[PDB]
């Protein structure tokens, strides 16, 4: 819901970006708070190995 | 082989029609063909082709996904010669019925643990850390 | 390379030297109905389309028939 | 034009192809010539129509009437020219064309619509130019021409939407999409008919409701019909009005094939012998057919012949090849067995297919992804 | 449409108690060719019009009769339609034998 | 003007399997051209009318015939039949003496079986063979894995998928490298 | 009831109310029975109560399907369905952001 909540903007960056190409206005970066984004989504690859040893042995 | 030399004699378009019917599997068209070739001295030399994919004819009618009965057999297979229930019978090595072929080991394979894919997995996370996270 | 590409237009010319604006304007009789719609639904259009066009076209006035007969 | 000239000459469609009805439209066509200086309409399309013995008796007259009237639109032209003012000339300039659209060409009437469509003091009076492009945009049923200008004057109103201003670009908008096979958008279009009325310049409101009951009544699924139309007022009131449509509304939403296929033959007939409703009469009946099967289908998992035999009223062998073309043409469901002569079903499209819908957006953008490698370095 | 052009014709005239009747019976055909908001707002107008004037029982509680069933068609709320119900059995009554059987069996129907 | 030869051969390769996909997203007066002379004979190839259409392509057959050797074409002519019971292994199981096996102009009780049998021995299908009373059954089952064997169904697809996806994101990590070498 | 007004509908609808009390009283506890075992409880043909059912299922109001050669009711739900909405979404969201990136690119290469 964070991820569409900031895509919806997202669908509008390419109009700006596609009209001025200089200088950076606003402070947010999209980038990062994605990425940790899928760094809380790894625990679920990180964990599932976990399950696989617990189901194995 | 399409070079447009004859394409008037049987024998031109012979290989490629007997091929064609290959592709179809028809062999009830060769036996009754059989007799359309010409006194040219290559039919000994189909009969042995016959000989040379009876084999795979023969082992694909008795391929006997769940079951088949001789009365089909009959007529598919060749003459009242027991020579394919014969040699059969050591080369495939299955149970002889009441007038009956039977087909086992079809689908009775029973599946795995869900252990060996698990560690694979495993496996394939230590590859996932490893290239999302090699460079780093 | 981008260089093999004249002999296949020069291909495509002798096409067109084939018939002149023939089937431009005996397809364009279609096309004309054709023109603006989606093509997507024009490929399973034209499919029962030339599926029917030799039989049981409509088909829809003879159940009435084939009622009391089947 | 708004005249009635363009149904008149709007029924050439059933004049020219069946040769039983080309009776009563030749005969309104003919008694129908003296009005709205029909001659050139009628002259190009000569070769569908009667023989040349009374043709050439009222050329004389028409042909000489229209330089009249012509040269009288030209002379009242050079009287509002050279003379301070602007609706004056519009009106003249924009009468002149009204006339070449009345004899039927475009090219005086294209370029004095373009003239009038350059003294275009506001945009409100451009959006009149452009719909009388639209009335006989109809007639010559292009495709961009009557989307270049509508899609030029669609932006920028700022004036809101007016009764039936507003109102007549939506119901041009159910024109062009009627004639294009797009629902889906099309489907929210006709909402505003609570506003329509009687519009003899284009098609009247009894054959507006008439034209969007098939889009309305195959474009929509239950849920879709029970909000906009069952729970409205305005398919009640008109209902009254021909008793069938009650019946293939009642019927439909009844799941009663027994009636619906007897009657269905009228649908089938009516469908045809229309000017902008002939050319998709094959994906109105197929659509419908694999909608009411998806419809009765839907919540029926398993089904015996004989249920379903007396509830179509047909045979067997029909639906035989009915389901056998469904399943792979039409796409409706999973994989139909008859080891046992029943039409038994699985359906698994929710649980594991509802999230293996994305895998085709999955593919497509890995296919675009690639196409990303592909831009990398050149 | 006889009847619009009735009402373009008595809306500027006089005699606004005429008009009671033919929106009365315009609600009674809105309602017949089943139009919920045209026969409300032709209702609402009958109120608004014969407010100022004392209307004899057989068109007061034929407003309220009517305005039982258009909101029993919509099965909003059964307690003011029952009470649309009850106040016409109380015009009705005493005043006709069919038009009593029936406002009673509009009760034990609402 | 190039890709007709990729998209002309790709689905003359295509209808070979049964399922031929026409053009549908593209929209180019190339292709339209270049397949006008092969539109009625791709269409024709579902329906799979083996007298009428093998008359229809010598018919008016010039350059799709005149490539050279017709060597998928006459490949193709005995094709139909095999496109033709696959769209009957499409269709029902249940295979009748008079009613299917006259709609697929083969009425004889031996090459039905036979020419069936050999769409079996191909293994692009799934069957039943079974003989009670003389009729040939056929389970069918093209149900796909959902809630059949699911992880080794889509197991090689995630490891792909992630794959495919792991070196696209080395796609996305290597180009900047080729952008901050310079600065 | 043969000169009964338009309030048939609402009277039928009663009817098919009672009957829906009905058949979510006798059908709920059951999971899967026969259609004649709980159908002679209300001594009624099985075509108006299939076509009904099948109705109110076309309408999912509950989980449940019919069936016609075997008569099995079988009752299942999904209850994760946030899931590949969210996910739908965020894959059609993202089309047009690679799509305009692949616009961008296009247009500042060629």
């Amino acid at each position: 819901n964070y991820n569409k909540a900031v895509e919806e903007e997202d669908k509008m960056t390419p109009e700006q970006l596609a009209i001025k190409n200089v200088g950076k206005q606003d402070p947010k970066r999209h980038l990062e708070e994605h990425v940790d984004v899928l760094m809380t989504s790894n625990i679920v690859q990180c964990l599932a190995a976990m399950l696989d040893t617990v189901v194995f042995k | 082989l399409p070079a447009k030399d004859i394409q008037t004699n049987v024998y031109i378009k012979h290989p490629v029609s007997l091929e064609q019917y290959l592709m179809e599997g028809s062999y009830n068209k060769v036996f009754l063909a059989k007799g359309n070739i010409p006194a040219e001295s290559y039919t000994f030399f189909i009969d042995i082709l016959l000989d040379t994919i009876r084999d795979e004819i023969a082992g694909c009618i008795e391929k006997a996904y769940e079951k088949i009965l001789f009365t089909e057999a009959t007529r598919i297979l060749f003459f009242n010669t027991p020579k394919k229930m014969t040699d059969y019978a050591k080369k495939r090595g299955w149970v002889l019925g009441p007038n009956n072929y039977y087909s086992f080991a079809s689908q009775q394979q029973k599946p795995e643990d869900t252990t060996i894919p698990s560690t694979e997995l495993a496996k394939q996370v230590i590859e996932y850390a490893r290239q999302l996270e090699m460079i780093v | 390379m981008s260089e093999k590409k004249q002999p296949v237009d020069l291909g495509l010319l002798e096409e067109d030297d084939e018939f002149e604006e023939f089937p431009a304007e005996d397809w364009a009789g279609l096309d004309e109905d054709e023109d603006a719609h989606v093509w997507e639904d024009n490929w399973d259009d034209d499919n029962v389309e030339d599926d029917f066009s030799n039989q049981l076209r409509a088909e829809l006035e003879k159940h009435g028939y084939k009622m009391e007969t089947s | 034009p708004k005249n009635p000239d363009l149904r008149i000459a709007q029924l050439r469609f059933l004049l020219s192809l069946p040769e039983h009805r080309g009776d009563a439209a030749v005969r309104d066509e003919l008694m129908a010539a003296v009005r709205d200086n029909n001659m050139a309409p009628y002259y190009e399309a000569l070769c569908k129509s009667l023989d040349w013995q009374i043709d050439v008796d009222l050329l004389n007259k028409m042909k000489k009437a229209n330089e009249d009237e012509l040269k009288r639109l030209d002379e009242e032209l050079e009287d509002a020219e050279k003379n301070l003012g602007e609706s004056e000339i519009r009106d003249a300039m924009m009468a002149k064309a009204e006339y070449l659209c009345r004899i039927g060409d475009k090219e005086g009437a294209l370029t004095a619509f373009r003239k009038t469509y350059d003294k275009t003091v506001a945009l409100g009076h451009r959006l009149d130019i452009v719909f009388y492009l639209l009335r006989i945009g109809l007639f010559y049923m292009d495709n961009d021409l009557i989307t270049r200008n509508t899609e030029k004057a669609k932006s920028l109103i700022e004036e809101g939407g007016d009764w039936d201003r507003r109102n007549r670009l939506k119901v041009y908008q159910g024109l062009y999409c009627v004639a294009i096979r797009d629902f889906k958008q099309a489907a929210e279009l006709f909402l505003d008919t609570v506003s329509t009325f009687t519009s003899y310049e284009l098609m009247d409101y009894k054959t507006f409701v008439t034209y969007t009951v098939y889009v309305s009544m195959i474009a929509l699924e239950r849920p879709d019909l029970r909000e906009k139309v069952i729970k409205g007022a305005e398919i009640l009131e008109v209902l009254h009005s021909l008793p069938a449509v009650r019946q293939y509304l009642f019927s439909l939403y009844e799941c009663r094939y027994s009636v619906f296929f007897q009657s269905l033959a009228v649908v089938e007939q009516e469908m045809k012998k229309d000017w902008l409703f002939a050319p998709h009469y094959r994906y109105y009946v197929r659509e419908m057919r694999i909608h009411a099967y998806s419809q009765l289908l839907e919540s029926y998992r398993s089904l015996t012949l004989g249920y379903m035999a007396e509830a179509f009223g047909v045979g067997v062998e029909f639906i035989d090849q009915e389901l056998s073309r469904f399943i792979a043409a039409g796409r409706l469901h999973c994989k139909i067995d008859k080891v046992n002569e029943i039409v038994e079903t699985n359906r698994p499209d929710s649980k594991n297919w509802q999230y293996q819908e994305t895998i085709k957006k999955g593919d497509l953008l890995l296919n675009r992804v690639q196409k990303l490698s592909r831009v990398i370095n050149m | 449409h006889l009847g619009s052009q009735l009402l373009r014709e008595l809306k500027k005239m006089d005699d606004k108690a005429l008009l009671v009747e033919v929106q009365l019976l315009e609600s009674k055909t809105y309602h017949a060719l089943s139009n919920l908001p045209k026969a409300r707002a032709a209702l609402t107008s009958a109120r608004t019009t014969a407010n100022a004037i004392y209307c004899p029982p057989k068109l007061q509680a034929t407003l309220d009769m009517q305005s039982g069933i258009i909101h029993a068609a919509e099965e909003k709320d059964w307690k003011t339609a029952y009470s649309y119900f009850y106040e016409a059995f109380e015009g009705y009554d005493s005043i006709d034998s069919p038009k009593a059987i029936t406002s009673l069996k509009y009760m034990l129907l609402c | 003007g190039f890709k007709q030869t990729v998209h002309k051969l790709l689905i003359v390769v295509e209808l070979l399997l049964g399922e031929i996909p026409d053009r549908l997203q593209f929209r180019q007066p190339s292709l339209k051209r270049s397949l006008m002379p092969y539109f009625l004979l791709t269409q024709a190839v579902r329906t799979g009318n083996l007298a009428k259409f093998n008359q229809v392509l010598d018919q008016f057959g010039e350059k799709f015939q005149a490539d050279g050797t017709y060597t998928l074409i006459i490949r193709l002519r005995h094709n139909v039949i095999k496109t033709g019971v696959r769209m009957i292994s499409l269709s029902y199981s249940r295979i009748s003496l008079a009613d299917i096996a006259q709609k697929l102009q083969l009425d004889s009780p031996e090459d039905a079986e036979f020419i069936v049998a050999k769409a079996i021995r191909d293994g692009v299908i799934e069957a039943s063979i079974n003989h009670e009373k003389g009729y040939v059954q056929s389970k069918e089952m093209i149900d796909i894995y959902s809630t059949r064997e699911p992880q080794l169904a889509f197991h090689q697809r995630i490891s792909f998928c992630l794959d495919i996806h792991n070196m696209s994101v080395k796609a996305m990590r290597f180009p900047p490298k080729s952008y901050n070498k310079d600065l | 009831l043969r000169d009964d007004p338009i309030i048939s509908t609402h009277l039928a609808k009663l009817y098919d109310n009672l009957l829906e009390q009905n058949l979510i009283r006798v059908i709920e506890p059951f999971s899967r029975v026969q259609i004649e075992h709980i159908s002679s409880l209300i001594k009624l043909s099985k075509a108006d109560v299939e076509r009904k059912l099948s109705q109110m299922i076309l309408d999912k109001k509950f989980h449940g399907i019919l069936d016609q050669g075997e008569g099995v009711l079988i009752i299942f739900d999904e209850p994760p369905v946030d899931k590949t909405y969210e996910a739908a979404l965020e894959t059609i969201q993202n089309m047009s952001k690679v799509v305009d990136s692949l616009y961008n690119k296009a247009k500042k290469l060629t």
